[PDB]
């Protein structure tokens, strides 16, 4: 049976990066001239496995963690790196192994009014654990004055939203992201 | 009322260490974003360095590994400890205020406090 | 670090006249630009958020636009207690960088 790839990749609605989804592949035989074999994608970086040789290399579930980026914000997404998204929406291990396919979505997901609808977590106490998901909306505390929940002197709204509009040039338009996470009855 | 408190500037040798200190009015340092912009008497401003509510930090390869923002959870201070010290970091220091949503501007900063670095 | 350079470093203006400056970044970053007033001796003073909107307590009379790569504000009328530079500046990328600044002086 052929995989859903095409369901995560071709996703008419795509999940902002603070509130991604996980969807596990158990069993499956997959047919990665779809992935490999194609030019839509204009990141690409496979961690620990090879481009081409990744079919004959079964493991014991593999994720398909799709979301919205901005342009540079691409580059935040991958093992260690200690950007914005990186420490306060999604982090990868340092010991990560899989592949990250990413693409450029301004005609679908910037437009001329600002895209206020894709959003990310400028605000997260301490750090995410690897693979953590924080979809919570509780009021964020800015000091140690008591902010009962509420906006004010030293509190703060925990969420904001990206704003994408078409003037963007190449380093901030929308990208739509999908990080492949392996585990060790899955092949090429 | 905001506020902002500067202070721990003094006269210094190159290569020597300094300290900072704000008793954080206004806001309270442990949940915000503060950044480090100093400024040489009668030049353009100079970031430095930037902690964000979590503890992540960023620094220019020209000011890395030398200087270190960090935060005890146990005070409401900032603190700078400030290493290897050269006359081009003559200020004139701020400490920044990042608000919310696009508009992260740095609209409070303080008065400044002055640090020499000379022989 | 993003290079920030504004265009001119220096101008003279007379009481009342229109003071416009300009800021361009080596990469595009949209709408995020703060732009602050420094007066002599005096700590820069937050004017503009997202590159066309005014600043809690600032006056009226200052109303930018220009965004992406290239940054503008139209002092609409500078004043005499608007005699002051202005510093442009980015925060795009993981490294943040200022604009050199333009003196403006009255004439």
């Amino acid at each position: 049976n052929l995989c859903p790839f095409d369901e995560v990749f071709n996703a008419t609605k795509f999940p902002s990066v603070y509130a991604w989804e996980r969807k596990k592949i158990s069993n499956c035989v997959a047919d990665y001239s779809v992935l490999y074999n194609f030019t839509p994608f204009f990141a690409f970086k496979c961690y620990g496995v090879s481009a081409t040789k990744l079919n004959d290399l079964c493991f014991s579930n593999v994720y398909a963690d799709s979301f919205v980026v901005k342009g540079d914000d691409v580059s935040q997404i991958a093992p260690g790196q200690t950007g914005n998204i990186a420490d306060y929406n999604y982090k990868l291990p340092d010991d990560f192994m899989g592949c990250v396919l990413a693409w450029n979505t301004r005609k679908i997901d910037a437009t001329s009014t600002g895209n206020y609808n894709y959003r990310y977590r400028l605000f997260r106490k301490s750090n995410l654990k690897p693979f953590e998901r924080d979809i919570s909306t509780e009021i964020y505390q800015a000091g140690n004055k008591p902010c009962n929940g509420v906006a004010g002197v030293n509190c703060y709204f925990p969420l904001q939203s990206y704003s994408f509009r078409p003037t963007y040039g190449v380093g901030h338009q929308p990208y739509r992201v999908v990080v492949l996470s392996f585990e060790l009855t899955v092949c090429g | 009322e905001v506020q902002l408190v500067e202070s721990g500037g003094n006269l210094v040798q190159p290569g020597g260490s300094l300290r900072l200190s704000c008793e954080v009015s206004g806001f309270i340092v442990s949940r915000n974003y503060m950044s480090w912009v100093r400024q040489a008497p009668g030049q353009g401003l100079e970031w430095l360095s930037i902690i964000y509510p979590g503890g992540s930090t960023f620094y220019a390869e020209s000011v890395k590994d030398r200087f270190t923002i960090s935060r005890p959870d146990s005070k409401n201070t900032l603190y700078l400890q400030m290493n290897s010290l050269r006359a081009e970091d003559t200020g004139t220091y701020f400490c920044a205020r990042g608000l919310l949503e696009w508009r992260y501007g740095q609209d409070v900063w303080g008065q400044g406090t002055t640090v020499t670095v000379s022989s | 670090d993003i290079q920030m350079t504004q265009s001119p470093s220096s101008l003279s203006a007379s009481v009342g006249d229109r003071v416009t400056i300009t800021c361009q970044a080596s990469q595009d970053v949209n709408e995020d630009l703060n732009w602050y007033q420094q007066k002599p001796g005096k700590a820069p003073k937050l004017l503009i958020y997202g590159a066309f909107n005014l600043e809690t307590g600032v006056s009226s009379k200052f109303s930018g636009s220009g965004s992406g790569t290239h940054f503008t504000l139209t002092i609409s009328s500078l004043q005499p207690e608007d005699i002051a530079t202005y510093y442009c500046q980015q925060y795009g990328h993981q490294a943040l960088s200022f604009g050199g600044g333009t003196k403006v002086e009255i004439k």
